């Protein structure tokens, strides 16, 4: 677990060097983004119950064999375990948004998860469909104005969409 | 030092016009009740 | 040399030097007394160009001389300044030859695979060449500085 | 899914045109073909537990070593999962006679099925010995029309050549 | 003056060609080129 | 190839030094004669065909070389020999402008005595044709230019023997 | 590989033009041999008699066949120069038969001509700049015309 | 996309059931009334040129601010892109009547249409008027109550073909609305 | 003042953008259906003096309060000045049909016309009927559905030109009112 | 704003007459040249960021005096305005290939330009070094068609004639 600022420190310690003058200036742009990166984390945390439930309901409507008897999300215990995997992947994506680096996401959440769902029988191609539905619910909610001043947050929601795409190809 | 990639003489455009649009005859034809790439 | 480069252009096409190529070689030799005076203005200012050009470099790129950089240490910074003297010497060769051929064959051919083998930042050497150009071009007039400015300009682009 | 009307409308959209009068002919030719194709599918749906029961035990008559200990028919639960699997394939053929194409058999019962049966050690020769029995038990009087039995016996031929 | 006038277009055109190469090696490096498994298996592709 | 400028820069560069006062005098000696070389090199390029025509007539034309049984007897063998005199006149004019015979050692003389031995081309008659080109050339370009051009005509003849 | 004898920008546009699929292997090889890198490497330091034996070696994978070929390429290098030489090799019928427009030339161990086997082996078994000898300066004159 | 035949397959695969009974009966009605349906598609594609231009120019003469400078159909570059939209919408309602199921309209045409008509600033109430104008023309060319042009058909009741194509047009309406 | 090609380049100039392959394709269809535009101007300007004599006398037979004293087309002088008023309007419409937009119609014909007719006392509602008969006359000649004269064309659909010429005639009516 | 269209609909507006047969005969030539000049516009729209880079430093290769203190491009944000001034003119040449006449270059590029560049001490000899480099690097098989490069290089020396 290291953020975007500690990532460039760890890369420079492997070379044994001080930070370059263009590396300080690129970290001063991240401080300037700042207040806006905290708007994206605030907007997907305040709606985290509805990102999960609306995209769970949309998943069992297109794939009805998941809740048929014998399907993977058929029981009370297996349904409540599908809903908390969606809530855990959404939790570590918002951790990686506030850090600016996908290092909390693929050490705490994504590492070893593909080989775990295969040991359990969980269809990893269907977990990826449920992650991609939470992506569209998050980026449609990241760029609405709704209490924020008007401006350009386009390269920050292109980074939020990139974390959801990384988690969706790592479960399968 | 002194790299000139692209149109360095002007700031890039905001590009913040992302919206959905029906892809008539370009919508991907998906399977029903299933997911791609075999099982 | 302007003479050598014009001969290999004719020999490749199997012909004699055209009157436009010969007309360029004529004004090259007639301007030799003036071009020899520009090269001697830099030859008598090595201490100011290499010292100031190197002091300005270590202020725009302090990490190459800081602990952990390539030019860290008394003997390593000296080799750092030794290279700015290699490239100031080649620029006087090119002012006299009239062409970038002396700079190209000595110190530009194979230079990227060379510095990458020693672990030297190629962009830190181009920064030190741009800082020598600032000192050197301030010693010359309007014309005679555009001439000197080109050989510093080519060494930057050709080095990257 | 490639279907009765769907495969013409999807080709009249890639050209961007309206439904042509030469695009309404292949629609009418596909609606008249689906009359006998639905009669086969009504027969199979109305009487399926009888045609599955006699096609399942034709596998065990031919392969009586599957009931041996250590094999794929060892318990009674492994037997019941064999008659379940023949009823799964007869259901997908019933979907192929309604759609009018091998779409439901491809996606829902053939894709990745060969790799499943290898990991679970099931002989694909035993799945095809119960569909080959159904193909030639068909009689053109007393079961269905002579036109209905042509469509019914071609989707059983598509499944036989896909498992084996 | 005549010597410079004859070499001015030659010189500026060879500097533009040297900077078009640097811009191409930078977009090519970021575009995934030189990252292949056959480039990292050479000793000069490890220096790059 | 390297010219008089290249050879002066090399003597300084092989010590790691700049151009001293002795190097600048050797460079002034070249720049002084540089306008006489550009003038001879322009008059040779215009009469290149007339110099070889006049030089063959003086040396090779009515001898055992062109009669039946000579090396230049047949028509392919006559055209092949005057295409060689174009080599010598063109490369001696490169060497005169550069003030160095370095382009003759590389582009002309390497492997040339072995080519003529394979084919049977006479060496003693080839040198006499190049020496006739030295007279015809030294009459077009005068004595100052004609004495510089003949310094490289003689280089070819000494390396061809 | 060119890293040790180029500055870095001579043949950079030929590389990008090829990786985009815009030019074929035959155009990339014609455009590569008539560049300033080839002229500086295999035309300036050598006579035309040695430039012929190196041109067939790099673009045809074999030494010169016979005397009628040496006197045919020698007349091209006298009149037109280097770039007309490269076009006569890449646009020949021998090239299009063995390499076409999709292959890169190779060493091409020959058999049938009288001395083409031992001559082609002396060219490809010597290292670059091993010496300044001309392998096939000419063919010893056979009686006749 | 699904027609009437694919939809009963995907509705019975979702239950693991055989297609037969009440769901197979509604497919016989599609086969029986097959010639009758194909005239209703024929009575639209023969008028599809002037069904569109009567509708787009009909909404102009009811809201003539759209051609004033500032209106959304002011320039010839904006008016040509509206005539192209009325033909695209009518091309998919003809596709959805021929297939007997609204899923080719709901996916290729109306999916992400309301989010595109606000980012460009197309007026919503003006757009659903031209759909309502086109809706009245379609239920008239099908029932043969068109007062400027009649058609030679056979005798019979084409009710619920007109009611089905009425249910597609307000689905186009309720999408962008 | 502008045409359809320069309406494109003033939209791209607002964004400081090059007009390239996206909205070049809308201009390549303008050139391709371009002989259709030149036959459609030619049929308007060949029936122009019957067309203006019928729309003004059609306005008289709708409202015969303009032949009584107190009328605005009362006199012999005012009938010539109304029959000249209605062929200026036909002349600037056929400029706008030939060009491709209605910016020759705004700048040179409709600037100050509303302020002129108020200060003259020319009645507004009788004038909209004069250009509505000209609207119905224009779409009859360029779809070749005129009852008293038929012209020889090549065959095809020109309904989007006739929906463009009715937007020009509705622009004249909206600015008079 | 100066086209084939606008000169014939304002000549007949000035005479006070209808569109005649000679007016429609000019719009026929707008159809014929459109294949060649819209090809030159589409090549310029996709390649403009490399043709104002290589032509913008043909100004400063020829005129090295412009980077002295007190001159036209003396800091970096004045050199970037120089390439911006070149990219304005290439956008306006692209508009003239679309419109079909020198309307966008007359109104937006040429009118008022003598008064601006004299007040602001910008030499027009350095503006025409940038435009004549682009006219001399055109290659009519390599870069565009044969007739696409006839009128790409006709609007380029319309700028050269109006800035000199
Ligand atoms: C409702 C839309 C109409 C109407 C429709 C009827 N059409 C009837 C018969 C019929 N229709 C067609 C044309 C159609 N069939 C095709 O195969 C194709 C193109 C491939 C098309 C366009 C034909 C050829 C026929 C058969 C004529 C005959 O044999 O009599 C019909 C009677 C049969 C039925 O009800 O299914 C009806 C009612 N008629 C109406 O009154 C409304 C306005
Ligand atoms: C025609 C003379 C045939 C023939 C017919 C017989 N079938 C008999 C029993 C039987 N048939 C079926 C038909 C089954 N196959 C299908 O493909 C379909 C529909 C998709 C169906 C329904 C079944 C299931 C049975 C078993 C019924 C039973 O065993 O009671 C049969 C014997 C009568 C009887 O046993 O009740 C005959 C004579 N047999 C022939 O040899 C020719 C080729
Ligand atoms: C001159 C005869 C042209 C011509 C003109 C057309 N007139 C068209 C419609 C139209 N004309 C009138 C006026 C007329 N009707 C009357 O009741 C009276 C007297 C009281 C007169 C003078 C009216 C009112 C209308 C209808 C207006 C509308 O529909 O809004 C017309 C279009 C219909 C058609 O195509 O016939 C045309 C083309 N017709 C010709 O061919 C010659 C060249
Ligand atoms: C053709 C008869 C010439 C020729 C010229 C070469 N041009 C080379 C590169 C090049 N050319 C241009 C200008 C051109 N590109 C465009 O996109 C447009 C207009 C839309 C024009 C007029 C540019 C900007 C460039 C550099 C970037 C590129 O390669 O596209 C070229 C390559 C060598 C070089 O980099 O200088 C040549 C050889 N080709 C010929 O054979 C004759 C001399
Ligand atoms: C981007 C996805 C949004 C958007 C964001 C902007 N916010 C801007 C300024 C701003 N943000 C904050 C709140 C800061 N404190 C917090 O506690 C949190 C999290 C809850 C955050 C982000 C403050 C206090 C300010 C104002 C302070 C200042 O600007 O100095 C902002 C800049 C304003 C502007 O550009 O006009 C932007 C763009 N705005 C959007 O439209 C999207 C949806
Ligand atoms: C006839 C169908 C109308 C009607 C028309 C009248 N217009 C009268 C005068 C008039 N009209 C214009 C506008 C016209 N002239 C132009 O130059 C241009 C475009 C550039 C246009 C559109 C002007 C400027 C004038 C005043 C000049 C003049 O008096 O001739 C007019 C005469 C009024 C009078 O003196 O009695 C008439 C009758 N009036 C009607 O009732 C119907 C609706
Ligand atoms: C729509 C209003 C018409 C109609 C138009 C069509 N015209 C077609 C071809 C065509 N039209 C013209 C006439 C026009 N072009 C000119 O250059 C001039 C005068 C200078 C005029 C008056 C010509 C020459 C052509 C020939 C072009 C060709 O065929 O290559 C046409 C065919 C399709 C097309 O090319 O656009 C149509 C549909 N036809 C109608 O029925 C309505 C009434
Ligand atoms: C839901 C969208 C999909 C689905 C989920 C599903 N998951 C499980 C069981 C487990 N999931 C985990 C997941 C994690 N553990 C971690 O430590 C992390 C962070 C690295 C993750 C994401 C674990 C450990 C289990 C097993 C323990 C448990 O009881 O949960 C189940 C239940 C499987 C079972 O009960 O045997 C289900 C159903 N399955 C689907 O069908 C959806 C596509
Ligand atoms: C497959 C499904 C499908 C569609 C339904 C259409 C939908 C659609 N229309 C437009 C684009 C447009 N649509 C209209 C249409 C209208 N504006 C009005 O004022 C009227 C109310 C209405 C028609 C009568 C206009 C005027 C534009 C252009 C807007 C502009 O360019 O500013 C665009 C943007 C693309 C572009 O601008 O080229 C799209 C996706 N296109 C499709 O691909
Ligand atoms: C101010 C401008 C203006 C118009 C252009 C028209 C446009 C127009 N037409 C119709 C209504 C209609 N339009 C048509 C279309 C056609 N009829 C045919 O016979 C042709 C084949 C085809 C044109 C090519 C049909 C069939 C109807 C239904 C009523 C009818 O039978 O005419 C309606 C809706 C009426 C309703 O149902 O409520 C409108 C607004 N009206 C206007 O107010
Ligand atoms: C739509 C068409 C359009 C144009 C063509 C340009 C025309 C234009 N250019 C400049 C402005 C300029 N143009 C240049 C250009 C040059 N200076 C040089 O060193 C070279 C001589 C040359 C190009 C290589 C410079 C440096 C400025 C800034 C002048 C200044 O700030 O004093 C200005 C002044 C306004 C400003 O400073 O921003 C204007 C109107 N602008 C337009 O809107
Ligand atoms: C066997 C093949 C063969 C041929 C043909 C040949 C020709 C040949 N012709 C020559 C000269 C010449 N040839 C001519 C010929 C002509 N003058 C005219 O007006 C006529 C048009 C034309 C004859 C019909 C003249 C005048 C000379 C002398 C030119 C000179 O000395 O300047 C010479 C140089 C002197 C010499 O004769 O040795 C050769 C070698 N040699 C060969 O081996
Ligand atoms: C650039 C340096 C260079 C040179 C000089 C060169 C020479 C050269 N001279 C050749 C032949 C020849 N050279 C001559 C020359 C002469 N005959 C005489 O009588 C005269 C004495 C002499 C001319 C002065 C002849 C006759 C042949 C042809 C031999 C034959 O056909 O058998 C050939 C064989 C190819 C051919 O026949 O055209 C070569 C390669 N190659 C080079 O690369």
């Amino acid at each position: 677990m290291l953020d975007a600022f500690a990532k460039v420190v760890a890369q420079a310690d492997a070379r044994g060097e001080f930070l370059s003058n263009t590396q300080i200036d690129a970290l001063s742009k991240m401080v300037k983004e700042g207040n806006q990166r905290l708007d994206i984390v605030n907007k997907v945390t305040s709606n985290a119950s509805a990102i999960v439930t609306n995209s769970a309901r949309a998943l069992f409507a297109e794939q009805p064999q998941l809740i048929q008897p014998g399907g993977n999300a058929y029981t009370s215990r297996r349904m409540a375990a599908c809903l908390r995997d969606m809530e855990i992947v959404l939790r570590y994506v918002s951790y990686a948004m506030i850090a600016g680096d996908s290092s909390v996401l693929d050490d705490r959440c994504l590492n070893g998860l593909r080989e775990t769902y295969q040991a359990l029988g969980t269809p990893g191609s269907s977990v990826a469909v449920a992650i991609q539905k939470m992506k569209d619910a998050s980026v449609a909610l990241a760029n609405d104005t709704t209490g924020t001043p008007i401006g350009d947050c386009s390269s920050l929601v292109a980074e939020l969409a990139g974390y959801f795409d990384r988690a969706a190809v790592s479960v399968v | 030092v002194a790299a000139k990639v692209g149109a360095f003489w002007k700031p890039k455009a905001p590009k913040e016009v992302p919206y959905k649009r029906p892809m008539g005859a370009n919508t991907p034809e998906l399977p029903y009740n299933t997911v791609p790439r075999l099982v | 040399s302007i003479v050598t480069k014009s001969i290999v252009n004719a020999d490749a096409e199997a012909r004699y030097l055209s009157p436009g190529e010969l007309d360029r070689i004529k004004s090259f030799v007639l301007s030799g007394q003036r071009r020899l005076r520009i090269a001697q203005t830099l030859t008598e200012n090595r201490e100011r160009i290499v010292k100031q050009g190197g002091q300005q470099l270590f202020q725009r790129r302090p990490d190459v001389v800081s602990p952990g950089g390539n030019a860290y240490g008394e003997e390593m910074t000296a080799t750092c300044l030794r290279d700015l003297d290699y490239y100031l010497r080649l620029v006087t060769y090119g002012i006299i030859a009239g062409d970038v051929t002396p700079i190209e064959e000595i110190g530009l051919v194979g230079v990227k695979e060379m510095y990458s083998a020693l672990g030297t930042p190629i962009s830190g050497v181009a920064e030190g060449i741009r800082c020598m150009k600032d000192v050197a071009c301030s010693l010359l007039s309007g014309e005679d500085a555009a001439e000197v400015g080109f050989y510093f300009d080519y060494t930057l682009a050709a080095m990257q | 899914m490639k279907s009765v009307i769907t495969t013409v409308v999807s080709a009249a959209d890639a050209a961007g045109r309206f439904p042509s009068n030469s695009d309404l002919e292949s629609i009418q030719g596909n609606i008249q073909r689906s009359a006998a194709r639905l009669e086969a599918a009504e027969k199979l749906a109305g009487n399926h537990e009888a045609v599955v029961k006699e096609a399942g035990d034709a596998c065990f008559a031919k392969y009586a070593y599957l009931k041996n200990p250590g094999e794929a028919g060892e318990n009674q639960e492994k037997i019941n999962k064999c008659y379940r699997d023949v009823d799964h394939y007869m259901r997908l053929v019933n979907y192929c006679l309604v759609v009018g194409g091998t779409g439901p058999l491809d996606e829902w019962g053939i894709a990745g099925a060969r790799e499943v049966y290898r990991t679970l050690n099931l002989p694909t020769s035993a799945y095809v010995a119960s569909i080959a029995y159904t193909r030639d038990r068909l009689c053109v009087p007393r079961d269905m029309s002579a036109q209905a039995g042509v469509e019914f016996s071609a989707y059983l031929d598509y499944l036989i050549n896909a498992l084996s | 003056a005549k010597f410079r006038g004859s070499v001015l277009a030659e010189r500026g055109a060879m500097i533009t060609k040297a900077e078009s190469a640097t811009a191409s090696v930078i977009t090519s490096l970021r575009d995934g080129l030189y990252s292949g498994e056959a480039q990292l298996l050479t000793a000069s592709g490890q220096r790059l | 190839m390297q010219d008089a400028i290249t050879s002066v820069i090399n003597a300084a560069d092989v010590q790691g030094k700049y151009l001293d006062a002795n190097s600048v005098e050797k460079l002034r000696g070249y720049f002084q004669t540089g306008e006489l070389r550009v003038r001879a090199a322009a008059t040779i390029a215009a009469n290149a065909a007339t110099i070889i025509k006049e030089a063959v007539a003086k040396s090779l034309l009515y001898s055992d070389i062109t009669r039946p049984g000579g090396n230049m007897y047949t028509t392919r063998r006559y055209a092949a020999c005057i295409r060689d005199l174009d080599y010598y006149l063109r490369y001696a004019t490169y060497g005169m402008l550069a003030g160095d015979p370095s382009i003759l050692d590389e582009r002309v003389l390497n492997g040339l005595k072995e080519t003529y031995n394979s084919l049977g081309v006479p060496i003693g008659a080839t040198i006499q044709a190049i020496q006739a080109m030295k007279e015809v050339t030294g009459s077009l370009v005068g004595s100052d230019a004609g004495k510089e051009m003949g310094l490289y005509f003689d280089y070819i003849c000494s390396g061809l023997s | 590989d060119i890293s040790t004898f180029v500055i870095g920008n001579e043949i950079e546009n030929i590389k990008i033009q090829f990786i985009k699929g815009q030019i074929s292997v035959k155009e990339m090889i014609n455009a590569l041999g008539k560049s300033s890198v080839y002229l500086k490497e295999f035309y300036n330091p050598y006579p035309n008699i040695k430039v012929i034996e190196l041109g067939t070696k790099h673009f045809l994978g074999r030494a010169p066949n016979n005397q009628a070929e040496i006197r045919f390429y020698n007349q091209i290098l006298a009149s037109c120069g280097l770039q007309a030489f490269i076009d006569m090799l890449t646009n020949s019928q021998e090239y299009a038969e063995i390499f076409g427009e999709v292959r890169v030339p190779f060493r091409r161990f020959p058999t049938l001509p009288a001395a083409n086997f031992p001559n082609t082996n002396t060219l490809f078994d010597k290292q670059t700049k091993q010496n300044s000898v001309v392998i096939v300066p000419s063919f010893k004159a056979i009686t006749g015309n | 996309m699904l027609d009437a035949f694919s939809r009963v397959v995907v509705n019975s695969d979702a239950k693991a059931a055989y297609v037969g009974g009440s769901d197979l009966q509604a497919l016989k009605s599609f086969i029986a009334d097959g010639n009758k349906r194909l005239d209703a598609v024929n009575s639209i594609v023969s008028n599809a040129s002037c069904m569109v231009s009567d509708a787009v120019s009909g909404m102009i003469c009811e809201n003539p601010g759209l051609i004033s400078p500032g209106g959304n159909c002011y320039t010839n570059r904006r008016m040509a892109a509206c005539l192209r939209d009325g033909e695209i919408i009518l091309r998919y309602v003809s596709y959805a009547l021929l297939a007997g199921d609204a899923s080719v309209l709901e996916d290729r045409c109306l999916n992400g249409l309301k989010e595109t008509y606000i980012a460009l600033g197309v007026p919503t109430n003006s757009s659903i008027r031209a759909v309502s104008i086109m809706k009245a023309q379609a239920v008239a060319f099908i029932t043969n109550t068109a007062t400027e042009r009649k058609m030679s058909f056979a005798a019979g009741d084409c009710t619920s073909l007109a009611s089905e194509v009425a249910s597609y047009f307000d689905r186009v309406g309720a999408a962008i609305s």
